[PDB]
């Protein structure tokens, strides 16, 4: 799987919906086939790996033990419940995996809302346990860089490795250990809207004439101005984001915002 | 080397989330099969006491490969619960939006996760690309070079001789396997179009995104229709349909063709994967309550009757947990449903998956592509019908054929090019009723303090359901039924096996230490195991 060159990748799954391995295969400029091909060496990943079964372990452990050293890239929260059993990969709790192979890392990312902060299933009453990585392993010295958002923009991602290649260090982080270069500034100080926030004129309603005319959304429910993230600056997909679409921020890339920001539509 | 004994993968790769197979093989053949999902996230228990206007922000976190699909099925679930009929464009844009969604999740599929089950990616370095540029050239109406695709031939002989193999490590064909069968020239066509595939999902993605915020994760639907008024203006639609067009295109001139080829040189895998009983809840409507009015329609087959298709009673659904890591035995109807974790390790007290056993007047159904395409066919459908006869008599094979995990994987190709089509017809009706001066996209609404209500979608991987009951004008219970649920779940409490665990009996396995053909057989239902226990 790997050897010299480039620099080794693993990429693990906990408790997830692939919504952020998804995000990644949308990469832009560079696209995926350049990130895997010339960038990086991705040298474990369920969704995408030829390998299965027993040869899917013995490539994991290939690629971790490896003398050149890697990279991790974690997606979803780990479950902590009950010993760790909510959640296993060939038969070992996903706690178990993730204590074993990430102290053993050069640099670990947790990316999106659930590695980085626990997420949708950390929502209450979280009968799972679950927890996000920096959380669950605290006690193991892991400090993960967070990439948070539900799922995080792939900007940010290719972002922070390029970064750190380059300057075989992590890039300045907030409090919440998320880049500043990417995090530094809320949703709403960016939004087109804001000249409608500031002179009070909001959508009452989405039928209204209103939201058509495109009024800010914040008495609908808009999360934007309690929300760190680069949404409306680099937008996903190449075109569009939330607000421009007409739907309130909910404010996926803060912590604990399934219960912090709910009711999604009252403010 | 004709193997007896056990065979587990674990994980399987290539699928959405957390796959634990058993075998059980005798004299090289899978005489046995367990299907155990192995991540429960309890989103169901969340919900429970929440708005039901937030259900689809974290029902659509079930999954982000059929991602939007969920916040579909809850959106209809409110909606019918609240009683509100949504405006025609607000069904118009839920429906391209859906349709792209079926375009970007098939397409990555057979080439990103199923086409390395019968692709060596490796012997592509052998090919000689002339001759492979010839047969390319021959199956599809683009014209392929040699030059095409020795530049792709180059690329990989200086990723595989960097020695990083990185998702190919330890693939099943390395080195060679018995069970993969295509030529050097086959195989480097193949592999060119999965590294094109890369960059043209990207497209289809994006087509999501023109009118739904952004993907993963679409961010444009409310309760009582739709938000996104820029999706009204020419240059959206303009934009949107670009998008289509290019995905079209890949669709009928590299999938399809590639598909045949692939399918033809496994026409024994005709004999394998079959199951017994289907069903569908039909998509893309006209009536948001009237499943009759969608353009493909909902129906039930038994023991593969289809002479005699059934109406889809919602009411003969139960989800059985005998099997399951839940509280006691008893089935539920979804509206009465209960999710009630007690985890006993595999096999203990006879329980081995978190996936829940959906069975429709007690029978296992398999849901999907294969359901959606027979069931259509079957009540006639002419678009269907032409596609699916013209796979057919291009394969050299009877309707037969179609039972079986070779079938399924084209049937999963029929519904691409069916509704790649479709939604250029979608399009054109959106387009003419904005020209009648209709713009409206949303309709006001008002929740009542006592409901229940029930949303249907047919996903890329079958029927979809989501069932609320609402009570003090909050979730009082949340239940969602999805499609691998259906098809992955473990046994009932009849100890009927599922269609993945029938399906596999009777799998040949040529070399137990590289199963691919369970892969093959598994890959084709298209397992989603977050859906499946969310
Ligand atoms: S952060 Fe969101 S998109 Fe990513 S795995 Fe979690 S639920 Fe899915
Ligand atoms: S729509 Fe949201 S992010 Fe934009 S100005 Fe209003 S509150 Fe701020
Ligand atoms: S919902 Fe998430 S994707 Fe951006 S606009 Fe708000 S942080
Ligand atoms: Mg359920």
């Amino acid at each position: 799987l790997m050897g010299p060159r480039r620099p080794s990748v693993v990429y693990l799954h906990n408790a997830e919906c692939t919504g952020c391995s998804e995000s990644v295969l949308r990469a832009f400029e560079p696209y995926i086939d350049t990130l895997i091909l010339d960038t990086l060496s991705l040298d474990y990943h369920e969704t995408i790996m030829a390998a299965a079964g027993d040869a899917a372990e013995a490539a994991l452990e290939q690629a971790v033990n490896s003398p050149h050293g890697f990279i991790a890239v974690v997606e979803g929260g780990i479950p902590t419940a009950a010993n760790g059993i909510y959640g296993k990969v060939a038969n070992h709790t996903m706690l178990d995996i993730c204590s074993r192979i990430l102290p053993k890392a050069q640099a670990v990312i947790a990316y999106g809302t659930c590695a980085t902060f626990g997420g949708v299933q950390a929502a209450k009453p979280n009968p799972t346990g679950a927890k996000g990585v920096n959380d669950a392993l605290k006690h193991l010295g892991v400090k993960a860089i967070n990439i948070a958002g539900c799922p995080p923009n792939p900007y940010n991602l290719v972002g922070t490795i390029v970064y750190y290649l380059k300057n075989k260090a992590a890039p300045e982080l907030d409090s919440l250990n998320r880049p500043t270069m990417f995090f530094g500034q809320t949703v709403h100080e960016q939004c087109p809207r804001l000249p409608h926030f500031d002179a009070g004129e909001f959508a009452p309603s989405f039928e209204s004439e209103e939201a058509r005319k495109g009024w800010c959304l914040y008495e609908l429910g808009c999360k934007g101005p309690v929300t760190m993230n680069n949404c409306p600056k680099i937008k996903f997909n190449q075109t569009n984001w939330p607000v421009d679409a007409g739907h309130p921020c909910i404010g996926c890339s803060e912590p604990d915002f399934w219960d912090a920001m709910t009711p999604f539509y009252q403010n | 080397s004709s193997y007896s004994g056990p065979i587990v993968v674990d994980p399987v790769t290539r699928i959405e989330g957390h796959l634990r197979i058993e075998v059980e093989v005798e004299n090289g053949k899978v005489k046995n099969a367990y299907s155990s999902s192995t991540l429960f996230r309890g989103l169901e228990i969340i919900l429970k006491g929440r708005d039901p206007r937030d259900a689809q922000h974290f029902t659509q976190r079930t999954c982000g490969v059929c991602t939007y699909t969920h916040a579909l099925a809850s959106t209809r679930c409110v909606d019918n619960a609240v009683g509100v009929h949504i405006p025609k464009n607000a069904t118009y844009i839920r429906n391209l939006v859906l349709g792209a969604q079926y375009l970007h999740d098939h397409i990555v599929h057979f080439y990103h996760l199923h086409a390395l089950d019968f692709v060596d990616v490796t012997a592509a370095l052998k090919a000689d690309p002339a001759k492979a540029a010839k047969v390319a050239s021959s199956i599809s109406p683009r014209k392929t070079t040699a030059a095409d695709l020795k530049a792709v031939q180059d690329k990989l002989k200086t990723f595989v001789e960097t020695g990083q193999l990185g998702p190919f490590t330890n693939a099943y064909f390395l080195g060679g396997h018995p069970a993969y069968y295509l030529d050097p020239e086959t195989n480097l066509i193949a592999t060119a179009h999965y590294l094109e595939a890369l960059r043209l999902q990207v497209k289809a993605a994006r087509a999501m995104a023109v009118f739904g915020a952004k993907n993963p994760h679409t961010q444009f639907t409310v309760v009582g229709g739709v938000t996104c008024y820029d999706a009204l203006t020419p240059q959206r639609i303009a934009e949107f349909e670009a998008l289509w067009k290019e995905t079209k295109a890949f669709v009928d001139e590299v999938y399809i063709p590639d598909l045949l080829v692939v399918a033809a040189a496994y026409k024994d895998w005709t004999q394998y994967g079959g199951t017994d009983n289907f069903i569908t809840f039909g998509e893309f409507p006209k009536d948001e309550y009237d499943l009759n009015s969608r353009f493909f329609k909902p129906g039930v087959v038994f023991k593969r009757d289809f002479k005699n298709i059934k109406p889809f009673d919602k009411m003969q659904i139960e989800e059985h947990v005998r099997h399951s890591w839940y509280e006691g035995a008893e089935a539920r109807h979804p509206w009465k449903g209960q999710t009630q974790p007690k985890y006993t390790d595999l096999h203990g007290d006879d329980r081995y998956s978190w996936m829940k056993a959906p069975r429709y007047m007690g029978e296992p159904m398999e849901t999907g592509p294969l359901a959606q395409v027979l069931i259509a066919y079957s009540q006639g459908h002419p678009k269907v019908k032409a596609v699916t006869d013209a796979v057919l008599a291009k394969l050299g094979v009877g309707p037969e054929a179609l039972f079986s995990t070779l079938g399924r994987t084209a049937a999963r190709g029929i519904e691409t090019a069916v509704i790649a089509e479709y939604v250029g017809v979608m399009l054109q009706e959106y387009k003419d009723n904005i020209a009648k001066g209709d713009n409206v996209i949303c309709a006001p609404w008002e929740m009542p303090k006592q409901a229940e209500g029930v949303g249907f979608v047919n996903a890329p991987r079958g029927g979809l359901s989501h069932w609320i009951r609402i009570e003090d004008g909050k979730i009082g219970n949340f239940q969602l039924v999805v499609p691998s649920t259906w098809t992955l779940g473990p046994r009932c409490d009849k100890n009927k096996l599922s269609p993945v665990e029938a399906s596999l009996i009777g799998t040949p396995v040529a070399d137990a230490k590289r199963p691919v053909e369970i892969l093959r057989t598994v890959h084709s239902f298209d397992p989603c195991i977050a859906c499946g226990v969310h």
